[PDB]
């Protein structure tokens, strides 16, 4: 709450920043990040205080002896209570008293339940004794069976009918635990009654033995007892059961909620538990009782499913196994289910009585034999019987999708929740300081970390050590609780104050010593390349070589060489001394889990061996000893451990003998990726003491100059042993002793025991580099790597050496020992002697990437270097559909990957509702959205197909094109004319039009693509057809003719504003044709965007044939120009300007044309109106880009940002008020000139019928094939009849005259768009296009993305951004090649307006835009990169100069002066290049969307990197550029950015408004918030 | 304390603005929007908002209402023709909720001009002396000498304090 506290963290924070180096766990945050790292700051400190803290309280208190005692545990903890209600207040200490009264509770109950359970025993046997004249006995019991066991039964009746009325009781109670242990002691008594009765004469005694034996010893308590204590209300226990995965797809074991009833989604899980645990391990040992076996709390660690379940159920079946007394239980049990099906019950724990691994299983459903199977669909039934339906619930579930999100990684932590979530995990364990020391040292409650360079130890606790740690550490935290509450005022803390100093001189190394930095906690969705993880490394990068990783070692490309190795190496004697590794044991027991039939098979041999050992030490002579007359565990232990490692080593072929008739099983495992996983696992870690045998001393081959000749530095680590991750992972509860103890040597103690020595000459290296650091220069990689010609008997190819190298890399990087770097040095400095080897360039490389890594951030260019280098040395044998390739490094995280293995293999059904729809389909579309969507991404729809409803949402149903017959009715889909789009330059004369008969039977509805800013205009064609037209242009129902129905731009606008949107369709409904509109609207969604019903207005009208259409419309419109004339003269009047002769000039003649004489006057007062308003703005747009500019500015302490929201808000006024103004001016000239025409020269002047008159702005634009087929191919003008889809659907099969496979994209394109082939000819050539297209595109630019990188680099380049390869307008046909022609018009707008920031803030919105291949946004840019193919404004804001050759461009850019642009628009493709000279000199930039952007201060390093990159590897030739193939020519077309930025690209957008720091669903959000509210 | 500077173009806000923080005669650097700045003066750290007066961004002070400590209304005291365009800004601000607890100076600027209205004028033209429930002040002023303008932040310290 305080601001003081919020403003101290603050200060550390800006102050540790300013301390960092390179290397540092503190980095600069988002403000946003700023609050959640402050929020969970806060909330770990609170968990301090409650969860160790207290449990310290607990030690210094106590310190002295009160009454303690096993039994009275509720006299001796309240006895300890009342030693400590005296203790001042302290949320430690509440938490102390309150963990003290919980358990004081619960020993208070079961004390007296067993209290009243000894007296019903009591009771119970003097009831059915005897008379005292005789001792009871089997003989007066059994005759007194006639008349007690029907008593027994009538009690126990009795008392089942009270209880069960008494369950209606809100809360445990005296009443009902008093019934409920009475109860047991009767069915007890009663059974053991019965068995009395039914005991033989040897029995007899037994029996009566069994009831006389009251459990008055008090040793364990009756078992129902104990299910009592596990009730979580009375009467009922929370039963749960735990999930492998939670399984919302069926993927894992899971029980889940499944129309209402509860559902075991698989047959039986070993996972099931009862109960709830009443407290954490710290205060088990802190009442240093028996703690329970860590084998009930190891087995997992994921979200687990639970519910309250009746008890007689729990009692019935699983009160058998539970019983936490060692009664001797086998390893299963099955249990016959009341629906006659069993349960198997399994021992999945050979102590722990309440966690159980349970089957159910029985006389499987519907099938010939009465074989029993598992049965989840039993289990559940049975459940929704026994359970209650309340109370079910998933824990921790939105925790594991608030950290893991999904399966994550395979490899090691990068943050808090991947180490929680992981196997290691039991409890966060705190630690704390113990200052009074020479110097600060870390302390448990129970123990001080000894530390030493070979070990972590702890020394317990003596009384005044605790007293110390104690009244330091409370002190301080005291301090805090008082600065958080009392403020500066209680704690004295003022700005000047030293101990303020000291205070945070102490907070630091808090904060430090536990790992809540930011790499600790933030965990971000998408790591910006600054952020560093936990030890001060790269993230980004770490997450790069954990995919590496992955992908590497998950390939089964290199196992012919692993195991040829493997079965030359078993071989040797020293394997042996393998075994007796440390780190080996951990994981042949993993084998000894795969193989467990065969294991148990051994272990049968392997008994023999103990009565060989027996056998030899009593025929030993004269035995003075049982010399080995013993069970010796280790030799059989040893004996068996050896096999497996044998069979580990050596290939299942090795199998022999009998076990051959178990071997299809080990067939089937070692094949498996487990298999083969573990199979190489042991053969690296088996790898060491072999290679370590050979002690052959050093011998690099290649120098390095910059480290020493001839060594390496190896090791060159600092002993820093962690000891918050040693305890965050399970160590032995030996550490919990109170004792002192010496930690284990897990294998992560590899991962934490090493620190980077900053003396080292290295380490300056390293950091020069900035690669990752883990554990120093690999002395093992060398070790190993220099006797390989040894291990394999013979010298490695370089492709051998590189394959074994990478697969020991990848091993390496896995097990966490080092990082890529500390291996691939030493790699290179051992590289064999060879044709292709690479590594001296690869040193060379090293050197000149450090001499920038110094000044520079490098963004995995590193990475790059060496992959470019090595992969064409992996993938030499392989096709191209088989090589390997790893992951893509990128600026967000590591996306997969587009080529080889890794991908290889890696319409909508809709709803019969139809049916409802067409019988009511006005109430339908008044009730439900009607959109169009799959309408807009197909071009080249056939002309007749089958429609289709898909439901989506509430009221919300998608239409769609589909391939089934509608004449199957059941399709779900009906007989339809489809209507292609139509393009949206108000220029085009040519509409995409269809015929439909009046009263039609073939089929009785017509969609099209959804309208946004056009109209759909019917006509009446004849006595019996109508034409429908969509036409591109506004107010076109004014220039068709004979026109019935109509819907223009004004009928759905939106009022004040060019925006609208609708859904218009045509249904034959009561013998007639009707027009329904559905008006709607895109909508904003929780960072998405959604289509809907406007709700604003009726989101619904409807036409019937009507004759008096035009005449309504006509006249409104009239008036409405009218209007709006005078509308803009009042602005104009508003602004001054004078109005004087603007008039409509009379239409005299000529074609339509911008900027006629007749509306001349008005298109310059437009101009003028603009100009004034353009200048008016500009100045604030200047003085917001300073202050962005300003803000981006690292020093700044606080806001300054709400001056950009008023800018922002106060310029989309301006935009909003008067733009609408300015555009609605030029369409309402536009569309009297088109009605001018239409009134002087009819009709037939105003559409044309087909396009095959070509007309335009010249009598061709000489747009390039590729550009002209782009368009041709992603509109529809025109129908296209099915041979066309035929075509598409057969393209393979079908034949084509005057076509092969060897002619280019170009003349197929072009020979395409010359039409003379039939539909399906061209369908079919269409697919053969796309089809080399990718093939190509293949085959030239994927595979080569990596030399660019270094080719732009060692230019001499000063600034890059690579692009994404993977953001494509169209899921079909060529993807690579249709967005160059929109992506450079948007890019120069961006360059020129915002240098840079523009640059990357567009290039991280094609990221995600990437990433979210269907979210709003995406979906919104792809719909408005499209619309920039073919406007004719853009032909508005151009001038073709002539085709040039490079160096004729190169002295144009230089002879440029301000900034200038232009594309190259080759044949086939479009580069953009231009200049800017404003300030820091002249920059020249370059661009190519395949690639990425670079940026150069010299024209003559430009001139060099642009021809060595476009001739030296001939990708003009591939973009088919002019003339020679050297020295290309190309075309150059000087695109005017002063224009082209304020084309519209519908929906209001200006490309400018793409072009801004915020995103599209961010600019839209604004203007629906200032526009139709305000 | 938040001060908000407001008048109409041309009255010499900035000018005030700079000669105040600065000591400094600046008067051709333009203002149209805002200026801000942080003046320490006694006890008190005042940010001043300058904001631009043309009647057609006029509409848009409300936005700038937020934790505001203090209003100064800038006229020119040689403009006739305007204050009465002055006065029905002024009066439409005093209507506005957030301001309720402003306290009001007005700087009487350009007291060097030949036709300037002095203090008394100007408090009767705006109709000062009508405005019931509120804390306010007018001081005559000429932004170029400076004269005035550290009485009125005097004034202004010792209403909010
Ligand atoms: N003689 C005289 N001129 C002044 C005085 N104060 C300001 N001026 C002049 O008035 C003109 C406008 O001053 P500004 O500070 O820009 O006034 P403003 O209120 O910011 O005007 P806008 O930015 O248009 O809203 C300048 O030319 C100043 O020289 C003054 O006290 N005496
Ligand atoms: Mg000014």
């Amino acid at each position: 709450i305080s601001k003081d506290f919020t403003n101290l963290l603050n200060t550390l924070i800006d102050g540790q920043i300013g301390a960092a180096s390179r290397q540092t766990e503190w980095f600069n945050m988002s403000p946003d990040e700023r609050t959640d790292y402050i929020k969970q700051v806060d909330e770990r400190l609170q968990e301090m205080q409650q969860s160790t803290l207290s449990v310290l309280a607990a030690q210094h208190f106590q310190m002295q002896d009160n009454p303690v005692s096993v039994g009275d545990q509720l006299q001796t903890l309240q006895k300890r209570r009342q030693q400590m209600t005296d203790v001042p207040g302290t949320p430690a200490i509440n938490a102390y008293k309150q963990q003290l009264d919980r358990d004081i509770l619960l020993y208070r109950r079961q004390q007296t339940a067993m209290t009243h359970f000894d007296s019903t025993w009591r009771k119970v046997l003097v009831m059915l004794g005897p008379d005292d004249s005789k001792p009871l006995n089997a003989t007066t019991l059994r005759e007194n069976a006639v008349d007690k066991q029907a008593k027994l039964d009538t009690e126990i009746k009795r008392l089942e009918q009270q209880l069960t009325i008494q369950v209606a009781d809100s809360t445990f109670s005296q009443k009902y635990v008093t019934l409920f242990s009475e109860l047991q002691a009767y069915k007890d008594v009663n059974a053991r009654y019965n068995a009395l009765l039914k005991a033989s004469a040897t029995e007899e005694a037994a029996a009566l033995g069994a009831l006389t034996k009251v459990p008055q010893a008090s040793d364990d308590l009756p078992v129902n007892i104990s299910l009592l204590m596990m009730e979580e209300r009375p009467g009922y226990i929370r039963m749960n059961v735990a999930l492998v995965n939670a399984s919302t797809d069926g993927r894992f074991k899971d029980f889940f909620l499944e129309n209402g009833r509860l559902v075991v989604l698989t047959d039986g899980v070993l996972n099931f538990s009862f109960g709830t645990a009443a407290r954490s391990l710290a205060w088990q040992q802190q009442y240093r009782l028996k703690s329970e076996p860590p084998s009930f709390r190891s087995p997992t660690y994921t979200p687990i499913r639970s519910v309250l379940v009746k008890t007689e159920f729990v009692e019935k079946y699983f009160a058998n196994y539970l019983v936490s007394e060692s009664t001797l239980r086998g390893g299963f049990k099955a249990q016959l289910l009341g629906n006659g099906r069993k349960m198997l019950l399994t021992s999945v724990d050979r102590k722990v009585p309440n966690q159980i691994g349970i089957q159910v299983s029985g006389q499987a459903p519907n099938t010939t034999i009465t074989r029993e199977v598992p049965l989840a669909s039993a289990l559940s039934d049975l459940i929704n019987q026994n359970a209650d339906i309340a109370s079910f619930r998933t824990i921790g579930l939105e925790g594991f999708r608030q950290s893991s999100y999904h399966p994550d990684r395979d490899g090691l932590f990068v943050n808090i929740h991947e180490l929680e979530r992981s196997v290691g995990f039991a409890g966060r364990q705190y630690l704390l300081e113990m200052p009074q020391d020479n110097d600060y040292l870390s302390a448990t409650p129970f123990g001080v970390m000894s530390v030493d360079g070979d070990k972590v130890s702890s020394s317990h606790l003596s009384k005044a050590q605790t007293d110390t740690l104690y009244q330091y550490n409370a002190a301080f935290f005291e301090k805090l609780e008082q600065l958080r509450s009392g403020g500066m005022k209680a704690s004295r803390l003022f700005e000047g104050s030293i101990e303020r100093t000291a205070f945070v001189q102490q907070l630091v190394r808090l904060l430090e010593r536990n790992h809540i930095t930011p790499a600790g906690v933030l965990a971000p969705e998408y790591p910006r390349d600054n952020m560093r993880d936990i030890k001060g490394n790269n993230l980004n990068k770490v997450l790069w070589e954990q995919a590496f990783a992955a992908s590497v070692w998950r390939s089964r490309d290199n196992d012919p060489l692993l195991f040829r190795l493997a079965t030359r190496l078993v071989k040797n004697p020293a394997v042996v001394k393998v075994l007796q590794n440390g780190y080996v044991q951990s994981d042949i027991a993993q084998a000894r889990e795969l193989l467990a039939p065969l294991y148990e098979q051994w272990r049968t041999r392997a008994v023999e061996a103990e009565t060989q050992r027996v056998a030899s030490a009593n025929a030993a002579q004269h035995p003075s000893n049982p010399k080995v007359h013993v069970f010796d565990q280790a030799e059989v232990e040893r004996s068996l451990d050896d096999k497996l490692l044998i069979l580990l080593l050596t290939g299942p072929q090795s199998l022999e003998g009998t076990d051959v008739q178990l071997r299809p099983m080990v067939e089937a495992a070692l094949l498996s990726n487990e298999g083969r996983s573990l199979r190489k696992q042991i053969l690296f870690h088996a790898l060491r003491p072999v290679a370590d045998s050979f002690s052959k001393a050093a011998a690099p081959v290649n120098p390095h100059a910059e480290l020493g000749v001839g060594k390496i530095m190896i090791n060159n680590r600092l002993n820093q042993p962690d000891p918050y991750l040693i305890l965050n992972t399970s160590s032995e509860e030996q550490a919990y002793r109170d004792g002192s103890y010496l930690i284990k040597d897990d294998k992560y103690r590899s991962y934490n025991q090493f620190r980077p020595d900053f003396k080292n000459d290295a380490t300056r290296y390293m950091n020069d580099l900035d690669t990752p650091f883990v554990g120093g220069i690999s002395g093992t990689t060398q070790t190993v790597s220099n006797v390989l010609t040894e291990l394999f008997g013979g010298a490695l190819s370089v492709k051998q050496y590189w394959q074994f190298q990478m697969a020991n890399a990848a091993f390496m990087i896995r097990n966490g020992y080092h990082s890529f770097f500390e291996t691939f040095y030493v790699a290179a400095r051992y590289e064999p002697e060879g044709a292709d080897s690479i590594g001296k360039e690869m040193l060379q490389m090293f050197d000149k990437y450090r001499v920038e890594g110094s000044k520079k951030a490098l963004q995995g260019k590193l990475y790059d270097g060496v992959m470019a280098r090595v992969l064409p040395i992996i993938n030499q044998g392989l096709s191209a559909a088989d090589e390997f390739h790893p992951p893509r490094f990128t600026r967000i995280g590591p996306r997969p990957a587009l080529l080889g293995q890794a991908v290889k293999d890696l319409p909508r059904q809709g709803s019969a509702d139809i049916h409802q729809f067409v019988t009511d389909p006005v109430l339908f579309a008044k009730t439900h959205t009607v959109s169009a969507e799959a309408l807009v991404r197909s071009g080249r729809l056939p002309a007749e197909g089958s429609a289709q409803l898909v439901k989506v949402g509430s009221g919300l149903y998608e239409l769609e094109y589909t391939e089934q017959s509608a004449n199957d009715i059941s399709s779900s889909s009906i007989p339809a004319y489809f209507l292609g789009y139509n393009g949206p330059n108000q220029a085009n004369a040519v509409p995409a039009y269809v015929d439909i008969p009046k009263r039609t039977i073939a089929g009785n509805f017509l969609f099209t693509g959804t309208l946004s800013g056009g109209s759909l205009v019917v006509t009446s064609l004849d006595a019996n057809t109508f034409r429908v037209y969509h036409d591109g242009r506004v107010n076109s129902s004014l220039l068709y003719d004979n026109v019935v129905m109509a819907v223009d731009y004004k009928d759905y606008q939106i009022a004040g504003t060019a925006e609208g949107l609708a859904a218009a369709y045509m249904q034959y409904v009561n013998h007639e044709w009707q027009l329904v509109l559905q008006r709607q609207e895109y909508q904003r969604d929780g960072q998405m965007l959604r289509l809907r019903l406007r709700d604003d207005e009726e989101p619904l009208s409807i036409q019937v044939a009507d004759s008096q259409v035009v005449e309504r419309n006509q006249a409104q419109f009239v008036a409405y120009r009218e209007q709006i004339h005078q509308q803009l003269k009042k602005v104009a009047t508003q602004f001054e300007v004078s109005i004087s002769g603007v008039s409509d000039g009379v239409y005299t003649e000529g074609e339509f044309s911008p900027d006629h004489p007749a509306i001349a006057a008005w298109a310059k007062l437009c101009a003028e109106v603009y100009d004034r308003i353009n200048a008016d703005t500009k100045q604030l747009v200047d003085k917001r880009n300073k202050l962005y500019e300003n803000r981006r500015n690292t020093i700044r302490r606080d806001l300054i940002n709400q001056q950009i929201k008023q800018l922002n808000i106060t310029l989309e006024y301006y935009k909003a008020q008067y733009d609408t103004v300015l555009r609605e001016a030029g369409f309402v000239e536009q569309s009297w000139l088109w009605q001018q025409i239409k009134a002087k020269n009819g009709s037939a002047a105003v559409v044309r019928i087909d396009d095959t008159a070509i007309q335009g702005g010249g009598k061709q634009r000489t747009d390039s094939v590729g550009e002209r087929y782009a368009i041709s191919e992603a509109y529809q003008r025109g129908a296209r009849g099915t041979g066309f889809s035929d075509g598409l659907r057969n393209f393979r099969e079908i034949e084509i005259p005057g076509v092969d496979d060897k002619m280019s994209a170009l003349e197929m394109k072009r020979l395409f768009l010359e039409g003379k082939l039939t539909s399906e000819q061209q369908g079919a050539l269409s697919g053969r296009i796309t089809e080399t297209s990718r093939a190509e595109y293949i085959d030239k630019v994927l595979r080569q993305t990596a030399v660019f990188s270094e080719d732009f680099h060692d230019a001499g380049s000063v600034f890059d951004r690579l692009v994404p390869q993977d953001f494509y307008l169209s899921l079909v046909g060529d993807r690579s090649g249709g967005r160059a022609y929109p992506l450079v018009r948007a890019m120069t707008v961006a360059l020129a307006s915002g240098g840079e920031a523009g640059i990357n803030s567009l290039v991280q919105k094609l990221f995600f835009a990437s990433a979210d291949p269907q979210a709003g946004s995406s979906t919104l840019l792809r719909n408005s990169l499209i619309k920039l193919h073919s406007n004719v404004e853009a032909v508005q804001a151009s001038t073709e100069l002539g085709q040039f050759g490079l160096s004729e461009v190169v002295s144009r850019l230089a002879a440029t002066t301000g900034t200038s642009m232009f594309a190259l628009n080759t044949q086939n493709h479009s580069m953009m290049v231009g200049s800017t000279v404003t300030t820091e000199g002249r920059r020249y930039y370059f661009y190519d969307p395949n690639v990425g952007i670079f940026a150069f201060d010299n024209t003559k390093s430009l001139s060099r990197a642009m021809e060595q990159h476009l001739v030296g590897r001939r990708l003009a030739v591939h973009y088919g550029s002019f003339g020679s193939k050297s020295a290309p020519a190309f075309n150059l077309i000087e695109i005017d950015t002063g224009k082209m930025a304020e084309v519209p690209v519908g929906n209001g957008l200006n490309v400018a408004d793409l072009t801004r720091f915020e995103e599209l669903s961010s600019v839209i959000g604004q203007r629906r918030q200032v526009e139709q509210v305000m | 304390m938040r001060i908000l500077m407001v008048g109409l173009d041309a009255a010499g806000k900035t000018t005030i603005l700079y000669k105040l923080k600065l000591g400094e005669i600046v008067t051709t650097i333009p203002t149209i929007g805002f200026n801000v700045e942080t003046v320490e003066y006694k006890n008190i750290s005042f940010t001043v908002w300058d904001v631009g007066g043309l009647d057609k961004i006029r509409p848009l002070w409300r936005h700038y209402f937020q934790n505001t400590q203090g209003l100064i209304f800038v006229v020119d005291s040689n403009d006739r023709e305007r204050v009465n365009e002055a006065r029905e800004e002024l009066m439409r601000m005093l209507a506005e909720d957030e301001l309720r607890d402003a306290v009001l100076l007005v700087f009487a600027n350009k007291q060097d001009l030949p036709n300037a209205m002095n203090a008394a004028e100007i408090t009767d033209k705006l109709g000062l002396h009508s405005l019931r429930h509120r804390n306010w002040y007018i001081q005559a002023t000429c932004a170029t000498s400076g004269d005035g303008l550290y009485e009125g932040l005097d004034w202004l310290a010792n209403q909010l304090k």
